[PDB]
């Protein structure tokens, strides 16, 4: 399948500061990228669905890019519910979901 | 809404077989597939596989092929996946996916642990 | 009375449907589920920069007006139901002229579910502008776009979705290959929205990967272009004082190569930037006419008109012995750079 | 005048209340339709487009029950605008990419229905039916061409297909006179394709055309064989002579590679050797060695020569043979 | 209006589907026809088109009417509402009808029921050539026409008086060809689907050398000549003797590319395949003749224009 | 809707399939041509296309209101409802009618009955062609047309602003590549046919052809041909590879010209006057090598001159470099005066 | 459900009672029309026919009382096949040669109605429309080809036409990209031209249209350049050598009227001479002056002089030759 590497396995960004998040695919996933949230104890929740787009009732600081192999989430200012582990998944082929990345103050 | 009810806590020994189920509401079943994803503790999650609730079609994934199969019930909302042959290595924690689109997985269940010991 | 059954359905599917108003128009948007089985590649059309592409182009909606309950599941109907209710205006943005096929009848089989979902599929010849970029041509690969999706209705109103995988919805079949000069490495698809002058529209788009193939061109341009230069190069070893020979040797490879760069062309779309063959061409024109400017710079310090007999005689040229190493040296060197800097692209 | 009213209300009964859009046993077993082909020529065969221009009188026959008269002692045959308002199997040609059927002084079409309730149903269908043409051994080469006569919309669970006739089906093969072909063989296939949508007969008319090598002979070997001749007789020229030679050997050289050049126009750009390729390669070889020949005749002269052009009058005649006799012996068996 | 009303009586109940006296007697058609233009006789497709005013007559009982009108004449909108023959052209490859600025159709009824029916019509029909005095070669091209499913016993056809009629040949596009005569025939062919009368017309056309005399043979015959101007010149002079040779020999090779250009792609050699090849033996034997020479002049001056004409002499015969 | 209520009254009871006037009187139909341009003429088929706003103007007693508005433009649909004159091209070979984004038609129906019909059509007309003085030929190609069904008891056609102003020609519409158009008469004649007499309604354009494209492809190079091979004359007689050369590369290029000449015109024996032009053309090219031949045959010491008899230039050579330009000279006087000279 | 049944009895409701013949405000004031395009690609612009492909989302917009609706907010977008309910502009191109509407899957057509009245028709035209080229000045030549849209039936009393946002109305027409051209400008212009059945509104959409260079550097300039280039070589070849340098002339003169022939059967039968021409024309006076400039040196010395005419022609014919260019590419560049 198409196997999803997150780069920064971790991060000690402070609350109030800009975060990026990578994400690449090891071949073409198109704009057929997306990425939740998962909090311990908590069932992923779809925060950038198409690679650019945004999930309905999402907060608007949850921004996320990228082209073909190379996709990145970026948080302007991350708040103290922002913290938790960030999966990036591709549907362009059977659907295969990256390692965790998790952030810290 | 939209609510994803799994069937809940389970405790197994190996060898044995385990049902575990994954209601859903607020949308007709048949229109989208239902996903059904793994994922160990501190492990990215994977993908085992999905059905299709209408003509019940299912693919599974190659690693769980054989290890678990995938049955729908049309009348109750409801997707059901059965695991046998359990060992140390499948205590993880499931979860059904919605299939909106071929975009995102719209709606997860709410997971359920297993354990193997 | 046995047919009576399901005349019955399909009389009661059609009484007050009105086709001019598509599923859930102003309650939801109509999800069409698409797929390509491409049962042959039509050919790659250069000089219009086009490509023919037969398929069985498959559509799938739910249309909830179409739900029936019968002894049949699935009402398999000819294409004369199909004209009677909605279906997508689906269009091909890129499409120069397709014809829908219609020998004996109108290729198009419309099957509908109990459940009213509808498999509307159809034979198509569809012939796509594939915008060509070609500067490696021959050695160059293009990512030729089939872009289709509704013509009036916006993004508000109908989208388009891949039936399966997005991987797996586009289907080329084993033996479909029509292609002479190119290789379908595959197809990769995406979706996307396009801003017009009406609204946003959703577009499916899908990149057929082909790569063209050198086997005519090689034949056809490089060997009679490198005969070309290997016939200048013939002249080299020839003696000077056979200043007809030596000069039919240029003039006539000289004009070999303005009649190859200019067959060249003729085969290609007239565009105004060299391709990789111009160079190759123009190096090899390069390598011809500094052929005959050497027998021009011989002949100048050709200092008698008679040849070896058997009463000094000309001594053979510097310039031709240097030429005879340093031209085969030159274009080979070139070969190497030209050919590794193409092949070796990705 | 009274039997025309007799004909006239059974015509109207068979047509009220039919139901164009339900096959023949619609919900029950496949209709088994027949097939008969009478070819009224093969117009052309295009290697440059990968299709042949085939025009036949193709009937379908198949059994309506809703179609069975008894009244009436006779074979109606109806006039062709009638085929509109009956069901028709949906047959396509999968081939075809440019098909048509007559329409002067009328639609070229045929119904008749027998009493029993068989439907005969004939047209006269001009197809551009596409066939991929392996030309490696071109123009030594037997093109396996086909018709794929295919339903669209119906499965086996909805409709089967037989040649009416094993082989009594398909007629006037033997009586087509092909300018550049000779149809050695024709055969009848029945089969079952499997698409995503289902499974669908397929009824399959392969002709294994030949390829009449005399025409070939003639524009192509000839003028190679005798330019090659002709390139030659270089070898008799003395060697002093550069400016005959020379001229003589470039001319050669040159012409052959507009011949190459001008048959590869003629057919599409593929990208391998054919067997004329590999014919005017072989010839270009031996025009080029001939120039060659002498450039290495001057340049030991110049830069024993009366033998080496002596060896050359002879084996390059001779060694020319040798790859004739490889040549089409590989080829024509 | 009284035309009016006698019309909507002819189609009331008539049953436009079903022939006359179907199941009683075969309807007797018959046909005449004004070729208007014999189109260009497409010699590499084997075709030619014609264009004619193609009419073809029967007598139909439903359409019966008696009144102090002879003959109703009528546009093309009554043609598709009656029972027309369902003729077709047996050879035709693609065949027009004409529709600017309206169908051009005609249809007239008489009280007795005869109905002539005309129609213009464009045919590229089929024509098989026989090239093997090419271009000196005369074709009776046919032009085969029956009913496509009424067999004998449904549709008789059967030429009137006046069977063919020729107008001006003048304002032919014959090109190649003279219209040299006409010639009709009926015979009845079996079919898988029965036994069909079919009415061939053959048009015996004659092909006009002139033509091809200035455009292919003159331009054979001069590069022959050329090839012997090469005698006269000196011998010594051997790059002018060769190049006098290869360029006639080279030049003859595009002749005969050239004279296939013109022809059907047929496995055989036809009279101007043979012309160039003897052509081709001339030249080619003068270039032998000087190999020869190099390695006499004098018998080549006579002996090559002598073998020549004498070729001609038989050669044009025949 | 009050246009709607005068508009179906027309049509009802109305039988398109008959004249107006049908067996009371012969129904005039009055023509006036507008070529919005003048296509292109193909020599090879014998053919010209023309692009034309053809107007029809005919009186139907059974179309004639009494509403606020004189003169009713409908759309072109309504054309079909109603009995139109069956009129086409007796020498029409194809023909368009243009439904781009709608079919090209008008339709008006005046108050007192009148009707103007007009249609935007592209007529593949035949243009029987005697090339005999190409390329410098006058054609007048006629635009034949007439009713199909109706004989001249029932449809006669006529001009509705009479000869010289029912034909007009757009100035700027003018496509002729290779043509001038003179000008135009129209003219009216009765044509005998097995199922009757008919009106046609003739129209010759009468068209001349432009030398110019010809003076640079084909007389040009065969001028330049022509001069090439009188070059041979003042070069050297003992240069026989060189004069050689001239004389097979100068014949050879008339016989390309030839081809390519006759490769424009169509496949007809008429021997046109181009032919005379090339083939004098090419008696002057082949009697330059003839005359090369002759100098060859009494070239006897075949050294070049030096500084060992040497060669004298040949009487033939000096007579030829004279009389050659001179008698090509005289011929193109007299060719040119017999063929631009003719009406 | 119910919103769609709303929809079908509004839908329902226009076509009721419509009169497809009149037009809006039929014996009214002129109905306004509103056109904007969007050019999807300028395809084969063809000086042998005088013409030029055109594919376009050609819109029209105009106010249709009759087809006002009050009762739901959104714009309906109906099926293509209403299109032929409706009255629509009797739209007609000129100067179209060959026209389709694209219809596949179905008929590239679009209607939009809006509350107010207002109706967005749309279409996807390929249209072949005629261009007549002022070819004098061809390569360098900059060709205005227009798209004379006007009304057919109706004249200035009865329609009116307005581009659709003055200048904005077109769209598209920088991201077109030609082979061989570089379009420099559009212009709109609205016109009202005068016919003997009236006078009719016209909108007149002029390209400016500037032919590449660059190409015909590759294929026409540069090889007649160095042809004439490769003729001066002669001047470097001693004047003995009449075979060589009348062989090397001969050719230079031949194969420049072939490129002239080769050009010219691309291209139509036009009488004026066009600047390709002149440079041609150009070239072979240089071309034909070196061939006589050795007949004059062939006849000077077989009739230290004649080394002079070899040493000043061989510069000076560089020289004008330059100045030669310079003067021609200064009086069309
Ligand atoms: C597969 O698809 C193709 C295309 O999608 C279909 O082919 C088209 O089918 C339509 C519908 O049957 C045909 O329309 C008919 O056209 C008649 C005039 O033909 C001329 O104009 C058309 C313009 O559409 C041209 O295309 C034609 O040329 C082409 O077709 C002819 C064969 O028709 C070929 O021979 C040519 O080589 C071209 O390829 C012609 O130039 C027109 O008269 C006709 O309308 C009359 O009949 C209908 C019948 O329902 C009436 O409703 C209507 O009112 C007309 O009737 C009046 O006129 C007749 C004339 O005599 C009178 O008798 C009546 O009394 C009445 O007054 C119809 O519109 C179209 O020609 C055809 N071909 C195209 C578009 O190229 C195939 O059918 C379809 N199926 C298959 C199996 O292929
Ligand atoms: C564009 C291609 C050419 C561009 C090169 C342009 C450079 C250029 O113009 O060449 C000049 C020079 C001339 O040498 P050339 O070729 O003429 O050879 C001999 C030379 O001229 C002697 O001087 C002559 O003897 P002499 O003493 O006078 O009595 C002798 O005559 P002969 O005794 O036999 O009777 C000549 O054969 O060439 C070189 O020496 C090698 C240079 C490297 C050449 C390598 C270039 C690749
Ligand atoms: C028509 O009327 C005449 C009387 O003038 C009569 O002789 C004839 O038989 C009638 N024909 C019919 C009714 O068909």
């Amino acid at each position: 399948y198409i196997v999803m590497t997150q780069s920064p396995k971790s991060m000690s960004m402070s609350l109030g500061e800009r975060v990026t998040l990578s994400c690449r695919a090891s071949e073409y996933v198109g704009s057929y990228v997306s990425w939740y949230q998962q909090k311990p104890e908590q069932s992923p929740k779809l925060l950038i669905y198409g690679a650019s787009n945004r999930y309905t009732g999402v907060p608007d600081r949850f921004a996320g890019s990228g082209s073909a192999t190379d996709f990145t989430l970026t948080i302007t200012s991350v708040q103290a519910e922002d913290l938790a582990d960030y999966h990036c998944g591709q549907t362009y082929n059977y659907p295969t979901f990256g390692g965790g990345t998790k952030l810290e103050i | 809404e939209i609510q994803l009810q799994q069937s809940g806590p389970e405790l197994v020994k190996p060898g044995t077989s385990v049902k575990v189920s994954c209601k859903a509401s607020g949308y007709s079943f048949t229109d989208y597939n239902m996903y059904w994803v793994k994922q160990s503790h501190g492990k990215s999650l994977e993908w085992i596989g999905y059905i299709d609730p209408y003509n019940a079609d299912t693919t599974y994934n190659r690693e769980f092929k054989g290890k678990a199969t995938l049955t729908v019930d049309k009348s109750s909302s409801t997707a059901f996946m059965h695991l046998n042959s359990l060992t140390s290595e499948d205590s993880a924690v499931y979860y059904c996916a919605r299939k909106r689109n071929n975009f995102y997985f719209d709606y997860w269940g709410q997971g359920t642990p297993l354990t193997v010991s | 009375d046995n047919t009576t059954v399901f005349t019955r359905i399909l009389d009661r599917l059609l009484d007050g449907y009105d086709n001019r108003l598509r599923p859930g128009l102003g309650e939801r948007v109509t999800e069409v589920k698409t797929d390509i089985f491409v049962t042959s590649f039509g050919p790659v059309s250069d000089h219009d920069m086009e490509y023919t592409i037969d398929v069985f182009f498959r559509q799938s909606w739910k249309d909830e007006r179409l739900k029936f309950k019968g002894p049949m599941t699935v009402l398999r109907l000819n294409n004369l139901m199909a004209s009677k209710i909605w279906t997508p205006d689906t269009f091909f943005h890129n499409g120069k002229k397709s014809v829908a096929h219609n020998m004996t009848m109108p290729n198009k089989l419309l099957r509908i579910t109990e459940d009213g979902t509808l498999l509307y599929t159809m034979r198509l010849t569809v012939r796509a502008e594939c915008p060509m970029h070609l500067e490696d041509f021959p050695m160059d690969a293009h990512a030729c776009p089939l872009k289709f999706g509704s013509y009036a209705y916006t993004r508000a109103e109908v989208v388009y979705e891949w039936t399966r995988e997005p991987a797996r919805s586009v289907v080329v079949a084993e033996d479909g290959s029509r292609l002479n000069q190119y290789d379908l490495l595959g197809q990769t698809v995406d979706s996307g929205i396009v801003q017009s002058s009406t609204g946003e529209y959703v577009v499916m788009t899908t990149h057929f990967h082909l790569k063209r193939k050198i086997g005519y061109f090689v034949i056809q341009t490089y060997l009679p272009c490198i005969m070309t230069v290997i016939l200048s190069q013939v002249s080299f070893w020839l003696n000077r004082e056979s200043v007809p020979a030596r000069t039919v040797f240029g003039v006539t490879t000289v004009l070999t190569m303005t009649t190859l760069s200019i067959s060249a062309r003729n085969s290609l779309p007239k565009v105004a930037y060299a391709t990789a063959m111009d160079w190759f061409i123009a190096v090899c024109y390069a390598f011809v006419f500094s052929a005959l400017i050497e027998f021009a710079t011989v002949n100048y310090f050709t200092k008698r008109g008679y040849a070896w007999d058997g009463k000094t005689f000309n001594s053979v040229s510097k310039i031709d012995r240097l030429s005879r190493i340093a031209f085969p040296l030159l274009f080979g060197i070139f070969n190497l750079v030209y050919w590794a800097t193409y092949l070796n692209r990705e | 005048p009274s039997n025309m009213s007799l004909v006239k209300e059974t015509v109207d009964r068979l047509l009220k209340g039919y139901d164009i859009r339900l096959r023949p046993d619609f919900g029950g077993p496949p209709v088994a339709v027949g097939m008969n082909i009478d070819i009224a020529s093969i117009d052309m065969v295009s290697e440059v487009n990968m299709d042949y221009t085939l025009t036949m009188y193709f009937q379908q026959a198949w059994r309506d029950k809703r179609l069975s008269y008894n009244v009436i002692p006779l074979n109606l045959t109806l006039d062709n605008r009638v085929a509109d308002q009956l069901w028709v199997p949906d047959t396509y040609f999968l081939n075809d990419k440019k098909s048509f059927v007559h329409g002067v002084t009328v639609k070229n079409r045929m119904i008749r229905l027998h009493p029993d309730g068989t439907v005969l149903y004939g047209l006269r269908i001009t197809t551009t039916a596409a066939c991929m043409m392996d030309l490696r051994r071109y123009p030594l080469d037997e093109q396996n061409c086909t018709l794929e006569i295919e339903s669209y919309g119906y499965t086996t669970d909805d409709i089967e297909f037989y040649w009416r006739g094993d082989d009594n089906a398909v007629t006037g093969v033997t009586k087509i006179e092909l300018p550049q072909f000779s149809i050695v063989d024709y055969k009848l296939i029945t089969k079952k394709v499997v698409f995503s949508t289902g499974s669908y007969p397929r009824l399959s008319l392969s002709f294994k055309l030949k390829r009449n090598i005399g025409y070939f002979i003639l524009q192509t070997y000839m003028p190679s064989i005798l330019i090659t001749i002709l390139s030659w007789v270089s070898f008799w020229i003395n060697y002093d002579a550069s400016a005959a030679r020379v001229a003589l050997g470039i001319t050669t050289v040159l012409t052959m590679t507009t011949i190459n050049t001008h048959l590869r126009e003629t057919l599409p750009k593929i990208p391998y050797v054919k067997a004329i390729d590999m014919y005017l390669m072989g010839c270009f070889v031996f025009v080029f060695m001939a120039l060659l020949e002498y450039a290495l005749v001057n340049y030991i002269f110049f830069g024993d020569v009366n033998a080496i052009d002596r060896w050359s009058r002879i084996f390059f005649p001779v060694v020319f043979s040798f790859f004739n006799i490889v040549y089409w012996l590989y080829y024509v068996n | 209006g009284d035309v009016t009303v006698i019309l909507n009586n002819l189609l009331e109940g008539y049953d436009n589907k079903l022939r006359p006296d179907i199941g009683v007697k075969p309807t007797l058609i018959h046909t005449d026809m004004y070729v208007n233009s014999i189109g260009p006789v497409n010699a590499i497709n084997m075709e030619y088109t014609i264009d004619i005013f193609f009419a073809q007559t029967w007598y139909d009982r439903r359409l019966k009417f008696n009144s102090t009108i002879k003959v109703l004449r009528l546009n093309s909108n009554m043609v598709g509402k009656i029972w027309i023959p369902d003729t077709f052209f047996r050879n035709s490859k693609k065949a027009d009808a004409h529709w600017i600025t309206t169908p051009n159709r005609m249809l007239r009824i008489w009280n007795d029921g005869r109905v002539l029916y005309t129609l213009r019509l464009t045919i590229d029909a089929e024509c098989q050539l026989q090239l093997h005095n090419f271009p000196m070669d005369e074709h009776s091209c046919p032009l085969e026409f029956s009913s496509y499913g009424y067999p004998r016993e449904e549709i008789v056809y059967q030429w009137k008086r006046s069977s063919v009629e020729v107008g001006d040949t003048r304002s032919w596009r014959l090109y190649q060809f003279s219209f040299v005569g006409l010639r009709n025939t009926t015979e009845v062919v079996k079919t898988t689907s029965g036994d069909y009368v079919v009415m061939s017309v053959y048009f015996d056309l004659s092909r006009r050398m002139g033509y091809f005399t200035i455009q292919t043979y003159i331009p054979c015959t001069l590069i022959v000549v050329l090839s012997w101007v090469s005698f006269w010149i000196n011998k010594d002079a051997v790059p002018a003797r060769t190049s006098l040779g290869i360029t006639t020999v080279l030049t003859m090779t595009t002749l005969s590319t050239i004279a296939r250009k013109s022809l059907p792609k047929v496995s055989y050699v036809t009279a101007m395949d043979l012309f160039v090849s003897v052509c081709f033996i001339f030249v080619f034997s003068a270039l032998v003749e000087y190999g020869t020479l190099h390695y006499m002049d004098s018998y080549a001056r006579i002996f090559f224009p002598t073998a020549f004409c004498l070729f001609n002499l038989v050669y044009w015969v025949s | 809707t009050i246009f709607t209520r005068i508009l179906d009254r027309l049509l009802d009871g109305y039988d398109n399939r008959l004249r107006p006037g049908l067996g009371d009187a012969v129904t005039e139909v009055k023509t006036d041509i507008y070529v919005t341009s003048f296509g292109p003429v193909s020599d090879t088929d014998m053919e010209y296309t023309i692009d034309v706003f053809f107007r029809q103007t005919w009186h139907d007693e059974r179309l004639k209101f009494d509403g606020p508005m004189k003169i009713l433009p409908l759309n072109n649909l309504l054309a079909s409802k109603i009995w139109t004159p069956d009129t086409f091209f007796h020498n029409g070979k194809k023909s368009v009618a243009h439904n781009m984004t709608t079919p090209n038609k008008l339709l008006r129906l005046v108050d007192n009955g009148t009707l103007l019909y007009t249609m935007r059509l592209t007529i593949h007309a035949e243009c029987p062609m005697h090339l005999e003085d190409f390329p410098m030929d006058v054609h007048a190609c006629p635009l034949k047309f007439g009713s199909y069904a109706y004989t001249k008891a029932e449809v006669i056609y006529s001009w509705t602003l009479g000869k010289n102003k029912s034909v007009e020609v757009a100035q700027d519409g003018s496509r002729l590549n290779q043509y001038d158009l003179l000008g135009h008469v129209v003219g009216t004649e009765i044509i005998r046919s097995s199922t009757g007499e008919y009106v046609v309604m003739t129209t010759h354009f009468h068209l001349k052809r432009k030398i110019g494209y010809f003076v640079i492809q084909t007389y040009l190079p065969c001028i330049m041909t022509v001069i090439l091979s009188q070059v041979s004359f003042w070069l050297n007689r003992e240069s026989v590879p060189a004069r050689t050369v001239f004389g097979v590369t100068t014949v050879l290029t008339m016989t390309t010209l030839s081809i390519s000449a006759r490769n424009s015109l169509p496949k007809v024996a008429y021997a046109t006057a181009m032919d005379w032009f090339i083939a004098v053309c090419y008696a002057f090219v082949f009697s330059a090598l003839i005359e090369f031949a002759t100098v060859n045959y009494f070239t006897k010491r075949s050294w070049a001159w030096e500084g060992k008899t040497y060669n004298s230039v040949s009487k033939v050579d000096k007579i030829s470099r004279i009389i050659f330009p001179v008698l090509f000279a005289i011929f193109n006087l007299v060719y040119w005066a017999t063929y631009v000279n003719r009406e």
